[PDB]
């Protein structure tokens, strides 16, 4: 018996113990949604004998301001405001026990501008919940008003073909292979072939950083030359991406700057470095007049398996809000997964001004983009030029096609493989803009054009029925 | 050597139908088309002159036909290039460029190098053709 | 000295009747109360001791009296304040406090000074009640 | 106020017999076992005096139980307490201390605040046992 016992909470509500998050406030199917709210959509798999709306008002709670017991600490803040609410929840199409749940969460919830604490809520520790055997974050709606706190793209799509003079057609480029054991040396005479041969660009692979074999300063130095070399060939401005990833800010900074004072038009960054370098890169850029490509490495991690993880098409969101300029969205033809309807999604995530709902393409929210700049899209691996007809209709014409193999791996050199990407592109860009069935004729378009271009032919001949057909993993809930 | 600056300078060069599709590509799309031409080759050279006005609100390939014919009575000499303007907002930019007059001779550039701070290196890109004057440079 | 912490502390020492009308007042802004109670009288000790838990949802002056009456009884030599909370966004604070204890006599503050850099110094406030340990203060 | 220090200072002060059990966990780890004493309590006092040198190799809890009595007939008016050594690699550290011996009245802690820079401040821990001379503390 004490004055601890005699002011205890007698209310329902804030007296101790354990109730229902879906009787805490974090269920409200009759909530109305404010334009500045931030909307999250998750797919939920209970555990055997959890309710769904218990399900989806514990991710909705523990996402926000609930913990596991009442506390009587709520009744010091506007409780009712900060509150997530979890205001729709609904049965998935063609599954037994997974459902939509759509959730609310005020602006005020955030830090402005920091991609690190929007995921610190969104992600922080509710994938890992005993009472959901599996959780995935499908969608996100960033209002306009905490898009404005966020940079968005250094240089952008526009910004970009401005710096790079080059206009309706997508951009070409190709990964230095072997992935690692070359030296600095060899690094600059694979880069020189390649611009020289035709292509706009080539890259560091992702894992090429500063290793025994190739330490990072003598291949910026190399590449500069070829990129330089080439300019001076071809009349055309060239890149080649300086991969500055490393494992301080200190050492990355360092390498960025490096490229900088070289004059480089385009550097690179791995995903890997996480959220705050990438931020931090990104006004960097902005900062130093630097095209910034974004390699999304190890983003198939969570990205893969539909019942669990997070949507490549939220990853695009936040990485657009960071401020990178390119970003890996897929091929659909090439080596890694990539379904044709998934990807339209996330290109047209990166690249529209605005979105409409599109359940087809997994767009579940309309997105205003508050103008921010756009990403371009990115794909690469497995890809070569007899599939350019199913390229440019799969992924359009912004995008950078990225053929590593498809140039390298050609039997008359570095040089040829890039003249044959080069001319196939073309080929296929002024057979598409005069009206010509494109998909239907490509084939065709790529042995007309062959027909005065020897690397071409070569190409054709050794990969024209490379193909890698497999069961996507990432697919639609919905069909048009 | 070949200037490759364009969207189609890997194929050869347009004829005049081909040059004409392209007009009708960009009139489907009512994106704004002019003409530029120039006698400095140089991959930064971001303002080739004008040959008049852009041409807005386009029915007609063949009113963009008869200043190409125009333009080459002219400098046919030198590069001229097509250009396509899209002022959606979000856009507002070039979406379309092709050279459709080269001259028959380019030399093409020097890679000049100076020495800098340790091994880093100043480069710059000099057009043989202006070694000459505007006006007898090609 | 007079430490005059409090909304009304330039005023005499409330009466119960005054104190019960503060109380009435936050009642019906729909404010929390709470009770809190220190023996170090800084004006920087931002966290004097809770008499219980806040009182939330208030319906009744008198129970607040009460636990006012308690904590007076159990702390009578040193100081008491009744504090007020507004938790409507863009408060979330406390919107009054008021003195309704204080020890029979506070000797106050020794200004303490130390030499710095230039004609600089640092300062530090020293409570002479906190000469002693906490019990055999007041 | 109670000092807190140690692993056991939330439960009663530990009769020679739980003293004893803890001895022998440490005896059956292969830890040595020491004893130190002090009259300054700051948190942040690392070397508390030593009571002889450390019992390295113990078979018999007896040997430290004597020890402990032959310190408190010196020193049980102020801090004992009881440590546990492991010298193997990666610890090569204490991994258990308690507190055996207490003075009757600790009084504490004076929170020492200095202005400093915008809002900063600097702080102090000031013993009031310090307040005398080593010897007339407890
Ligand atoms: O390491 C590789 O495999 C690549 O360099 C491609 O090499 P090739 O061009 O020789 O295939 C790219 O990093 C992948 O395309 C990344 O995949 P994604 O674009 O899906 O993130
Ligand atoms: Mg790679």
């Amino acid at each position: 018996n004490s004055v601890e016992e005699r002011t205890r909470i007698k209310n329902e509500r804030y007296e101790s113990g354990v109730i229902p998050y879906a009787k805490m406030g974090y269920w409200d199917p009759n909530y109305a949604v404010k334009d500045t709210d931030i909307l999250a959509l998750f797919r939920v798999s209970p555990q055997p004998g959890v309710d769904p709306v218990e399900a989806s008002a514990a991710v909705a709670g523990e996402s926000s301001t609930a913990t596991w017991t009442v506390v009587w600490t709520d009744l010091l803040t506007a409780c009712d405001l900060y509150r997530a609410k979890a205001y729709k929840v609904e049965s998935v199409p063609n599954t037994s026990d997974q459902y939509f749940a759509y959730i609310s969460y005020d602006i005020d919830l955030f830090e402005e501008g920091s991609i690190a604490n929007l995921t610190a809520s969104i992600i922080g520790n509710v994938f890992g919940f005993k009472a959901v055997k599996a959780l995935r974050l499908e969608d996100m709606r960033i209002p306009v008003a905490y898009l404005k706190t966020f940079q968005g793209p250094a240089t952008g799509i526009v910004v970009e073909r401005e710096r790079m003079d080059k206009f309706g057609r997508p951009f070409l480029g190709a990964t230095v292979k072997p992935k690692l054991g070359l030296s600095g040396k060899n690094y600059g005479r694979v880069v020189y072939e390649g611009l020289r041969g035709g292509l706009d660009f080539l890259k560091d692979d992702e894992n090429i950083n500063s290793q025994p074999f190739m330490r990072w300063k003598e291949r910026f130095l190399y590449s500069i030359e070829a990129v330089n070399r080439s300019i001076a060939a071809t009349g055309e401005v060239k890149g080649h991406y300086m991969n500055v990833t490393a494992a301080t800010m200190e050492e990355m900074y360092e390498r960025a700057e490096f490229a900088k004072q070289l004059g480089t038009v385009i550097i690179m960054i791995d995903l890997v470095i996480g959220y705050t370098a990438i931020q931090t890169m990104g006004i960097w850029a902005r900062k130093n007049d630097m095209i910034l490509h974004l390699h999304r490495a190890g983003n198939s991690t969570y990205s893969r398996q539909k019942i669990h993880g997070m949507n490549f098409r939220v990853i695009c969101k936040w990485m657009r809000m960071a401020g990178v300029d390119h970003i890996h969205a897929g091929t659909v033809v090439g080596k890694l997964e990539g379904d044709p309807l998934m990807i339209r999604g996330f290109y047209n995530t990166l690249l529209l001004p605005y979105l409409e709902v599109n359940l087809p393409q997994g767009i579940f929210f309309q997105q205003d983009w508050a103008s921010l700049r756009k990403v371009t899209p990115v794909a690469s691996g497995g890809i070569h030029c007899g599939q350019m007809h199913q390229l440019l209709d799969y992924l359009g014409n912004d995008v950078v096609l990225q053929f590593g193999g498809g140039t390298i791996g050609h039997p008359d050199g570095i040089q040829a493989g890039a003249t044959a990407n080069r001319v196939a592109l073309e080929s296929m860009v002024i057979a598409r803009n005069e009206g010509r069935d494109y998909v239907a004729e490509g084939p065709q378009i790529l042995r007309d054009a062959a027909k005065t271009c020897g690397p071409l032919q070569t190409a054709l001949d050794l990969w024209k029925d490379i193909t890698f057909n497999y069961t996507s993993t990432d697919t639609a809930d919905f069909v048009e | 050597m070949r200037l490759t600056q364009g969207t189609f300078s890997f194929l050869p060069d347009l004829t005049d139908e081909q040059i004409k599709k392209q007009v009708d590509y960009a009139i489907s799309q009512n994106w704004a088309i002019n003409i530029e031409y120039t006698e400095d080759p140089h991959p930064r050279n971001n303002f080739w002159e004008l040959w008049g006005l852009p041409l807005f609100d386009i029915n007609d390939a063949a009113t963009v036909m008869y200043e190409i014919g125009s333009c080459r009575q002219q400098h046919s000499n030198v590069y001229i290039k097509v250009n396509a303007f899209d002022n959606t907002r979000g856009v507002e930019s070039c979406v379309l460029s092709f050279l459709i007059n080269r001259p028959s001779y380019e030399p093409g550039f020097r890679l000049v190098r100076s020495e800098d701070i340790s091994r880093n290196q100043k480069y710059s890109f000099h057009s043989y053709a202006t070694d000459k004057p505007e006006g007898s440079r090609y």
